[PDB]
RNA sequence: CGAGAGGUACUUUUCUUUUCUUUCUUCUUCGG
RNA sequence: CCGA
C-alpha cells in the first residue's frame, strides 16, 4: 500500500518549535538510492523518474554494464547543469519518458524560432504561446 | 475547600509560571539577531539556545526593548494564570461577589491575595537587577544582577523584572518584600 | 474645557515603560502640541499602495523593500578590521586597509562593489572633511589582499583606499589619516540616506487618514534636519520607490 | 596605535618612512637611533562602535531591533493571525525567502513563504 | 462491549488522578481501574472537563454504567455521567487468556520437502496480545534492553496450525503462522494526570529491522511456541484460516541464511 | 471574476546538484503530501455548508489545491491546516468506516437515484 | 505682618467571556 | 502505465 506520513519523518516538539524526526525507513529509503540495490552480478542505480512516477512513488533503475553505464544514459537526454532548481531539474529529466511512438528524425539545421507574443495587463504577466507551434500540411502527413 | 484542593492549586500555579517563563523566553527570540535561528534549517545551538535560563534574564533586564516584549508576553500569558480563580473559588466567595458585581476590586486584587503576586517590575531604569529566584541562595550569588555589574564587559543600567512565586497570604520573602517595595515605590 | 480636565486629574501619572509614556503625559504632549520647536524628531508614517496586494504576501515583501532601501546602514557596521598598512607610480605612502568578512555582505543584501560606488558617491558628495590638499582618492576592491599581518579570514573580501597627492608629501602624515580620513568614511552610509534615524514596520486597526473603501505600514524617523529643508521635502526625494 | 620601545633609551618610537631609501623606520625621538621596521603594520582596531561607555543600557539604544508582526495570514495548527514574518535564506538557496513564526505562545508553528 | 475505556462526562477541574482513582476503587473494588488519563490544554496546569477510564474488565464497567445511570455516583458534590469513548488508551485486550506472557518466538521458513522448519533466530521471554477487536495480534520482543512491537493483522496470516515441539500429540507446545505479506515492526523510544498502572510512557515509530542478522524480512512463517497449549485452541480457532489438525514438524538447524545487506531475500549468487 | 495565476517563488541554490537533493526530493515526496485530501475537503465543505462554492473554507482549499498541485513543479508544499478537516463523510462516499450522515444536496439525491435504478 | 518646618489631602480608577486547538495513521480528480 |  501507500507508504503514509507517519510511517518515516514523525514529528517530535523539541526545543521551543516542533521537528521532523526521520526514523530508519527515511535512512533505509535513502540507502537504497544512494547505494542500489544487488541481484545477481548486478547492480542497479538510480536513473531518473517520470512525472506520474513521483505521485505513484515509483523510479526507474539501470545497471552499470560493459557498454553503457547509468551517468551515460542520463547524459544521453540532455545537460541538466543550467537548472540551480532542485525539483524541476528532477522533472526535466522525467519529460523525457511517455508513452510515445517513434518518427524520422529531424536535423539540427531545420530549426526557426519565431519571436514569441505576450501581454502585461494591470501588472500581471500573460503569455498566449506557452507550448504551441506550427507544422505543414505535408509534415502531418510524415 | 480543604488542604488537597489548595496543594493542587499551589501546584498548579507553580507550573503555569514556569510555563510562562518559557512563554516569554519563547517571545524573547523575536529579533533581528536570531533569525537564522528562526528560519526553517538546521541549527547547531537549537539544543544550547533554550538552557539559558539565567542569559535570557539578564539580556531581558539590560535591554529597554527586550523587556518591554517580555512584559506583554508575560501579561498575556498570565490570562490563564488568573483563571483559576473560577475554578477552585466557591460561589460564594465575597472577593469573587465585589469582583462579579463590579464595586471594588476585580480578579487580580485576588490573584495577588491568594494565589501569587505575579509580575513585579518598574518604569524606571535602576542599576540593579532581580536574581529570577527570590530566594536565600539568590541573594548571595555573586555573579548575580541584584549586586551589579555580573561581568557578561560590565553593567551600568538595569531595567528591574522579577515575578514573585509567593502571595500575600503564605507570606513574602525578605528578597520579595523589597522586590515588591521597589516596585511600588513608584 | 471641564470636560478635559477631569480626564486629566483622573489619569495614570506613571509611565507603563520606558517606551512608552504616561496617559497624562500623553494627553500634555497632545493639547501643548504647539510649541513649533523642540526635539528635531519629527516622525513621520508612510502608508502602502492598493495594487500591492496583487501577489501572494505582497503588503510584507513592499515593506520589507522599503525598510531595506530607505533605512541607515554606516559603513562602520559592515567592516570587522581597519589597518593602516605601508604599502611601498605609488604616490602614497599609507593605505587604509578595510577587511570586510563574506558574511555581513550576503546579510546585509550588499556587494563588494555596491560598497566601493556608495563610498564614492559620499566623497564625491560632501565637502565636510577638512582639507588634507586632496584631488582625487581612488578605491580599489581587491577579495585577497597581500598584507602580510594577520592571515585570520581566508573567505573575507578587503577594501583599499588610496590618496592622491599633488606631487608632494604634504598629505603623507600618519596623525591626520588617522583622525580625519579613516572616520569621515566609516561614518557614511553605503545603504539608504543620511537623515534617518530608524524605520519600523507597525500593524494597526485604526489608523490615521483612514482610506476610501487592519493594514500594514511603515514609521519612519528621520533625524532633525540643520539647514532650511523640510524634513518631508527631504523624504521625498523615495524617488526609486 | 601599535607602539614598539626603544633599545638603549627606553622611550616611544615614532614611525618615519625613507623617502630616500623606501622603506619603513621606526625614530626615537630623544636618541638619535633609527631602528628597522617589521610586516609594515602601523594601525590596527576592531571596529567597535561602543563610543557611549556606561551609558548605552539606560536609554534604549536600539542596538538589536524588534521583528515585524502581521495578521492577515492564518497559521497552520492553530486558528490565528498574528505572526512575525522576516527575511533570511535557507540553507543552500541563492537569494531571500520570506519566513513566518507564529505569534500564538501554544502554536509553535513556523512555515516558509 | 468492543472496548472498556469508559469516558466521564462531567469531572471536577480542581483533582488529580490519584483522586478519582481512589474514588473509583472505593466505590468498586480494589486495583480494577486498569488506566486512567485527564486531557490537558496545556502541558501540566490545567485540565480539562472530562476524563477517560480504562477498567480491567467488562463486568467492573457494567457494574460502574449501572451506578452512573442510577446516580450513585457523587464525587466532590458532581454526579459523574459515563458515555462510550472512541478507543482504548492502551491497545491490550480485555481477557486473562489472551495476554500471553513469557513465552517462545521463533522465525523461519519450511526447509526441506515435508513440514518442517529451520530457525534463523530465538526469542525468548516475548509477549504475545491478541486484539479481536482491532483484529491483530503484536508481539513485544525485547533485545538489548529496548523492545520491539511486531504487529501483525489477520489479512496477512493465510494458515494457521497447531504444531508440537516435544513430539507427543497431546502435548501441543507450538502454534504455526504463515503470514503472506510482512509484519509491521516498532520500537519504544524515551506525569501527574495519568496514573495508567504499568510502564506505558513512551511513543512507537516505524523503524526497520532490529535484529544484527536480519532474520525478520525473510521471515514469512512463524512458530508460536507456547507453555502449554490445552484451552487455546478455543482462542486460536478465531484466527482466520486455521486448519483444525494437528502435525508435527521438526527443528532444522538454520544459522547458515545470515545476511547484513539492506535487501534481504536474496540467494547468495 | 477569475482567481489568481501565478504559484510560488521559485527556490534556486548557489551550486549544481550533487545527485542527492534529487534523491532528498524523492524522499519528502511521500512526507507532506496533502494533494489527496483537498479535494475530498471541499466536496465535503461543499455539501455541508450552503452558499456553496463562495465561502472562505471553499477559497482557501481552491488555494491549497494550485498550490499544491505545483507541488512537482516546485519545492513547495501544501500544508493542510487543522479545523478544516471535516470528520464527517457524505452518502455519495464509500467511506464505510467514517461516521457519516445523509447527504441533503444535489449528490445525495443523485446517489439515491442510482439506488432506485438497481432495485 | 513676612519666612523655615512638619501634617490632612489622587482610593483599584480599567483585567477581560472564566467555555479558544490534539478522537489520532489515512482514498487527488480526469482520458487512453 | 502514461499526459494536465
Ligand atoms: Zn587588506
Ligand atoms: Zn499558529
Amino acid at each position: 500500500s501507500k507508504l503514509p506520513a507517519n510511517a518515516l519523518s514523525v514529528n517530535s516538539k523539541e526545543g521551543y518549535f516542533v521537528k521532523p524526526s526521520r526514523t530508519n525507513i527515511y535512512n533505509r529509503v535513502l540507502s537504497i538510492l544512494g547505494e542500489g540495490i544487488t541481484v545477481g552480478p548486478k547492480r542497479f542505480e538510480f536513473l531518473a523518474f517520470s512525472a506520474s512516477q513521483l505521485r505513484g512513488n515509483s523510479v526507474w533503475m539501470f545497471a552499470s554494464n560493459e557498454k553503457v553505464k547509468a551517468e551515460d544514459i542520463r547524459e544521453w537526454m540532455g545537460c541538466f547543469r543550467k537548472i540551480r532548481s532542485i525539483s524541476k531539474c528532477a522533472a526535466r529529466m522525467g519529460q523525457l519518458f511517455s508513452a510515445s511512438r517513434q518518427t524520422l528524425i529531424v536535423r539540427a539545421q531545420d530549426v526557426e524560432q519565431i519571436p514569441d507574443i505576450e501581454v502585461t495587463t494591470d501588472g500581471a504577466d500573460y503569455c498566449f504561446s506557452d507550448g504551441i507551434g506550427k507544422i505543414s500540411l505535408a509534415f502531418a502527413k510524415q | 475547600s480543604d488542604l488537597q484542593s489548595r496543594k493542587n492549586l499551589t501546584e498548579e500555579i507553580s507550573y503555569g509560571l514556569r510555563e510562562a517563563e518559557q512563554v516569554c523566553n519563547k517571545q524573547q527570540l523575536m529579533v533581528e539577531s536570531w533569525r537564522d535561528f528562526l528560519a526553517v534549517n538546521g541549527e547547531d545551538k537549537e539544543e544550547d539556545s533554550v538552557s539559558d535560563l539565567a542569559r535570557f534574564c539578564y539580556e531581558r533586564q539590560k535591554s529597554a526593548t527586550l523587556s518591554e516584549l517580555a512584559v506583554s508576553a508575560f501579561k498575556d500569558a498570565y490570562r490563564d494564570v488568573q483563571a483559576l480563580a473560577y475554578r477552585y473559588g466557591d460561589q460564594s466567595n465575597s472577593f469573587l461577589i465585589m469582583s462579579k458585581a463590579g464595586s471594588k476590586g476585580n480578579i487580580g486584587k485576588l490573584v495577588q491575595h491568594s494565589m501569587c503576586i505575579g509580575l513585579q517590575n518598574s518604569a524606571v531604569s535602576l542599576s540593579f537587577g532581580f536574581p529570577r529566584e527570590l530566594t536565600c541562595a539568590a541573594w548571595n550569588d555573586p555573579n548575580s544582577p541584584l549586586r551589579g555589574a555580573k561581568g557578561k564587559t560590565t553593567t551600568e543600567s538595569y531595567v528591574p523584572y522579577g515575578v514573585i512565586e509567593n502571595s500575600f497570604l503564605t507570606g513574602l520573602n525578605p528578597l520579595e518584600s523589597f522586590v515588591h517595595s521597589v516596585t511600588s515605590r513608584d | 474645557a471641564c470636560a478635559l480636565s477631569e480626564a486629566a486629574y483622573s489619569a495614570l501619572d506613571q509611565p507603563i515603560s520606558l517606551l512608552e509614556t504616561s496617559p497624562l503625559l500623553n494627553l500634555k504632549n497632545v493639547l501643548e502640541c504647539g510649541s513649533k520647536k523642540g526635539q528635531r524628531e519629527q516622525t513621520m508614517s508612510l502608508y502602502l499602495s492598493e495594487y500591492l496586494s496583487k501577489k501572494k504576501h505582497g503588503f510584507e515583501y513592499g515593506s520589507l523593500e522599503i525598510k531595506n532601501h530607505l533605512e541607515k546602514l554606516s559603513f562602520s557596521e559592515i567592516v570587522s578590521t581597519s589597518m593602516i598598512i605601508f604599502s611601498p607610480v605609488p604616490l602614497s605612502p599609507w593605505v587604509c586597509h578595510f577587511h570586510i568578512s563574506e558574511k555581513v555582505l550576503k546579510r546585509k543584501q550588499l556587494s563588494a562593489e555596491s560598497v566601493v560606488s556608495s563610498l564614492n558617491e559620499q566623497y564625491k558628495s560632501r565637502n565636510r572633511e577638512l582639507k588634507l590638499d586632496i584631488v582625487d582618492l581612488d578605491i580599489q576592491n581587491t577579495n585577497h589582499c597581500s598584507s602580510d599581518d594577520q592571515a585570520m579570514k581566508d573567505d573575507n573580501v578587503c577594501i583599499t583606499v588610496t590618496v592622491v597627492e599633488a606631487s608632494k608629501h604634504s598629505v603623507l602624515e600618519l596623525d591626520a589619516i588617522r583622525l580625519v580620513l579613516i572616520p569621515f568614511l566609516l561614518d557614511s552610509p553605503v545603504k539608504g540616506d543620511q537623515g534617518i534615524k530608524k524605520v519600523n514596520i507597525l500593524w494597526t486597526d485604526r489608523p490615521k487618514a483612514p482610506k476610501r473603501n487592519g493594514e500594514l505600514y511603515l514609521k519612519v524617523t528621520m533625524y532633525g534636519d540643520r539647514g532650511k529643508r523640510n524634513c518631508w521635502t527631504a523624504l521625498l526625494e523615495c524617488l526609486p520607490i | 596605535s601599535t607602539m614598539k620601545f626603544c633599545r638603549e633609551c627606553n622611550n616611544i618610537l615614532y614611525p618615519k618612512e625613507d623617502k630616500e631609501q623606501k622603506i619603513l623606520l621606526y625614530a626615537c625621538r630623544n636618541c638619535d637611533h633609527q631602528e628597522v621596521a617589521d610586516n609594515s603594520c602601523v594601525y590596527r582596531n576592531e571596529v567597535h562602535h561602543s563610543v557611549s561607555e556606561r551609558t548605552q543600557i539606560l536609554t534604549d539604544v536600539a542596538s538589536d531591533p524588534t521583528l515585524p508582526r502581521t495578521k492577515a495570514v492564518r497559521c497552520s495548527k492553530c486558528q490565528h493571525r498574528e505572526a512575525v514574518f522576516f527575511q533570511a535564506t535557507a540553507r543552500g538557496e541563492e537569494g531571500m525567502t520570506l519566513f513566518f513564526v507564529c505569534c500564538n505562545p501554544n502554536c509553535g508553528h513556523r512555515w516558509r513563504e | 462491549t468492543n472496548r472498556s475505556t469508559v469516558k466521564i462526562s462531567n469531572v471536577p477541574q480542581t483533582i488529580v488522578a490519584d483522586e478519582l482513582l481512589r474514588f473509583l476503587e472505593l466505590h468498586l473494588g480494589e486495583d480494577t481501574v486498569f488506566a486512567l488519563e485527564i486531557p490537558t490544554t496545556r502541558d501540566n496546569w490545567k485540565p480539562r472537563d472530562f476524563a477517560r477510564v480504562q477498567f480491567t474488565t467488562l463486568e467492573v464497567k457494567s457494574r460502574a454504567q449501572l451506578l452512573s445511570s442510577q446516580s450513585k455516583l457523587l464525587f466532590k458534590t458532581h454526579n459523574l455521567r459515563l458515555s462510550e469513548a472512541y478507543d482504548d488508551i492502551i491497545p491490550r485486550p480485555v481477557d486473562p487468556r489472551k495476554r500471553l506472557d513469557d513465552i517462545v518466538l521463533t522465525v523461519g521458513f519450511p526447509e526441506s520437502d515435508e513440514k518442517r522448519f529451520c530457525a534463523l533466530e530465538k526469542w525468548d521471554g516475548v509477549r504475545c496480545w491478541i486484539l479481536t477487536e482491532k483484529r491483530r495480534v503484536e508481539f513485544w520482543v525485547w533485545e538489548s534492553g529496548d523492545c520491539y512491537k511486531i504487529e501483525v493483522r489477520f489479512e496477512d496470516i493465510i494458515e494457521t496450525l497447531s504444531c508440537c515441539v516435544n513430539g507427543d500429540a497431546s502435548e501441543i507446545d507450538a502454534f504455526l503462522l504463515k503470514l503472506k505479506y510482512g509484519p509491521k515492526v516498532f520500537k519504544r523510544v524515551t506525569d501527574r494526570y495519568r496514573f495508567c498502572k504499568e510502564d506505558f510512557d513512551f511513543m512507537w515509530i516505524r523503524t526497520t529491522d532490529f535484529s544484527g542478522s536480519k532474520s525478520i524480512g525473510t521471515s514469512t512463517c512463524f512458530c508460536l511456541e507456547v507453555h502449554n497449549g490445552s484451552t487455546m485452541l478455543d482462542i486460536f480457532s478465531g484466527l482466520p484460516y486455521y486448519r483444525e489438525d494437528t502435525l508435527s514438524l521438526t527443528y532444522v538447524d538454520g544459522k547458515t541464511f545470515a545476511s547484513a545487506a539492506q535487501i534481504v531475500p536474496l540467494l547468495n549468487a | 471574476p477569475p482567481m489568481d495565476y501565478a504559484g510560488s517563488r521559485p527556490r534556486l541554490m548557489d551550486h549544481d546538484v550533487t545527485l542527492e537533493e534529487i534523491h532528498k526530493f524523492f524522499v519528502d515526496y511521500m512526507i507532506s503530501d496533502t494533494l489527496g485530501v483537498i479535494s475530498t475537503a471541499h466536496l465535503v465543505h461543499a455539501d455541508r455548508d450552503p452558499e456553496k462554492a463562495r465561502s472562505q473554507k471553499c477559497l482557501e482549499l481552491a488555494n491549497l489545491h494550485s498550490r499544491a498541485v505545483d507541488f512537482a513543479k516546485t519545492g513547495a508544499p501544501a500544508e493542510m491546516p487543522y479545523a478544516l478537516k471535516p470528520r464527517e463523510f457524505p452518502d455519495f462516499l464509500e467511506r464505510f468506516e467514517k461516521p457519516t450522515y445523509i447527504s441533503e444536496s444535489v449528490f445525495g439525491k443523485l446517489y439515491r437515484a442510482v439506488k432506485s435504478s438497481l432495485a
